[PDB]
């Protein structure tokens, strides 16, 4: 019922300018999202996105549950790069280790449907190949 | 110093009252997913929103390296403080880079350019500044860390250059030369003259951006030269003595022209539908030099000519952005 | 636009008069 992940920083206070009223196309209003997010924010660190679930009932109180900060933010932040790559192949701008994806790996567990802590960091490894950096 | 740190800050308050109306009303209009669904109203935000960006990340700077310097640097510069005075030279740095964004940026400003010098009246004096003109232009290359290409040169018979084409590549070309493009007068005792009384001399200088079948012809002279037809300019190249790169030479050119010619040619069209004079003067008499748009004078006419001043130039283009 | 403007008298060249010179002579000064 209208559940989609669609969202920037979530320390930034009420970012309407990148989506905004996307989540405020059904009859829930746009203060009360954002209310959401703040209060959810004062848990975890400020800078980084955050999904959560939109299940938006025809009562206009909805529940939510947040999930683990974006993939792609986590697999930069190991890094220490802003622009991950243009033309990866061709030429390497930078790269990572696996000890350091492993143990990024382990902290989202709960959100990441899997049991084997291997199966997870070969997927992060993956991404960051993707990304363009040869582990 | 302190007093020109603070001028420069003030320019960048001067787009505070620009970027966050502007951005209020993105927001407000432009941000919603049913103005989203027609792409031009999109695209419209996304440039409105660039104008946003610029200000947010760059305008920090302005205001914390200032609120954070009179505490530490008040008494103290050279004990201490060393650090904290050239502190501030990296917020001078981000000042700079600033203005220098604002003052580019704007279409075809980071393609290669190829200035034309041509002569005025005078005939001998004349090709003599020609000449002078085209040395200034290759040492301001020569300074500013380019690649100078030089295609047509001609001498004039008594004295001097009659006529010159000369292609600069590189970072950022065209957007430095483009405000130069116009006449440039010598006002100056001749050599020539025996009375030695004072002369004016004038030169175009013509700059452009670089960007059929049978209408085209191509003639040789090792010399080369590519003749659109139908428009009805002529190119000629002498750079290199391998043939096929002075015709590869020539086509960019000609292709730079072509193109030269329509866009201007469509503007006025839209101007209808809908400077004057010298643009700078050297007066080496008086060892003085007026640009007579932008009001700015050197003192120093040899330093300019030697090397073309960055700085005039900077202003030129700055009056070019506020026209635009 | 460019080339025919160079052209044009505005941009003609100037020669000033002298006032020690050769071709000097006032006839009556600028003042009386």
């Amino acid at each position: 019922q209208a559940y989609v992940k669609l969202q920037v920083a979530a320390g930034m206070a009420n970012p309407s300018p990148p989506v905004g009223p996307a989540l405020g196309q059904q009859g829930v209003n746009i203060m009360e999202f954002c209310k959401a997010f703040n209060a959810k924010t004062d848990s975890i660190e400020k800078g980084l996105p955050i999904p959560v679930v939109i299940t938006v009932y025809a009562d206009r109180s909805f529940t939510f549950v947040t999930k683990t900060p974006p993939a792609a933010v986590l697999l930069k932040k190991a890094a220490g790069i802003k622009s991950g790559s243009g033309k990866p192949n061709k030429d390497k701008v930078g790269k990572i280790s696996r000890a350091q994806l492993q143990e990024i790996a382990q902290t989202k567990a709960a959100d990441m449907t899997g049991a084997d802590i291997e199966a997870m960091t070969r997927s992060i490894e993956g991404t960051a190949r993707s990304m363009g950096l040869v582990v | 110093n302190a007093s020109r740190n603070a001028w420069k800050a003030s320019g960048g308050i001067f787009d505070i009252p620009q970027k966050e109306t502007r951005l209020k009303e993105l927001e407000r209009r432009l941000e919603d997913p049913s103005l989203w669904n027609d792409p031009e109203a999109a695209r419209k935000v996304s440039q409105e929103a660039a104008r946003l960006r610029r200000t947010v990340d760059t305008f920090r700077s302005l205001e914390s390296d200032l609120q954070g310097l009179l505490e530490l640097m008040e008494e103290l510069p050279a004990e201490e403080r060393e650090a904290l005075k050239p502190e501030l030279e990296e917020a001078a740095k981000k000042l700079d880079e600033l203005y220098h964004q604002t003052l580019l940026n704007f279409p075809h400003a980071e393609k290669n350019a190829i200035l034309t010098i041509q002569p005025g009246a005078g005939g001998t004096e004349a090709c003599d500044w020609a000449e002078m003109l085209l040395r200034m232009y290759t040492r301001f290359a020569e300074r500013q860390g380019f690649q100078v290409e030089v295609v047509d040169l001609t001498p004039g018979p008594e004295a001097g250059i009659d006529y010159a084409q000369i292609l600069v590549k590189g970072e950022n070309a065209y957007g430095l030369l483009s405000p130069e493009a116009g006449v440039h007068r010598l006002v100056r005792p001749s050599p020539f003259d025996a009375s030695g009384r004072r002369h004016t001399s004038f030169a175009g200088v013509e700059v452009i951006p670089e960007v059929k079948p049978e209408e085209l012809r191509i003639d040789v002279m090792s010399a080369v030269r590519v003749v659109h037809l139908p428009t009805g300019i002529t190119v000629t190249c002498q750079t290199t003595r391998s043939q096929i790169k002075n015709k590869e030479l020539a086509l960019k050119i000609l292709k730079a022209r072509l193109y030269e010619l329509e866009r201007k040619k469509r503007e006025e069209e839209l101007k209808a539908l809908r400077w004057g004079s010298q643009i700078r003067s050297y007066v080496l008499d008086k060892n003085y030099v007026k640009d007579h748009r932008t009001g700015l004078m050197r003192h120093d006419p040899e330093n300019v000519l030697d090397g073309d001043l960055m700085d005039l130039i900077w202003a030129g283009l700055e009056w070019k952005a506020g026209r635009r | 636009a460019i080339e025919a403007l160079l052209h044009d008298p505005l941009f003609r060249q100037r020669v000033e008069k002298n006032k020690k010179g050769k071709g000097s002579y006032m006839r009556k000064g600028k003042h009386g």
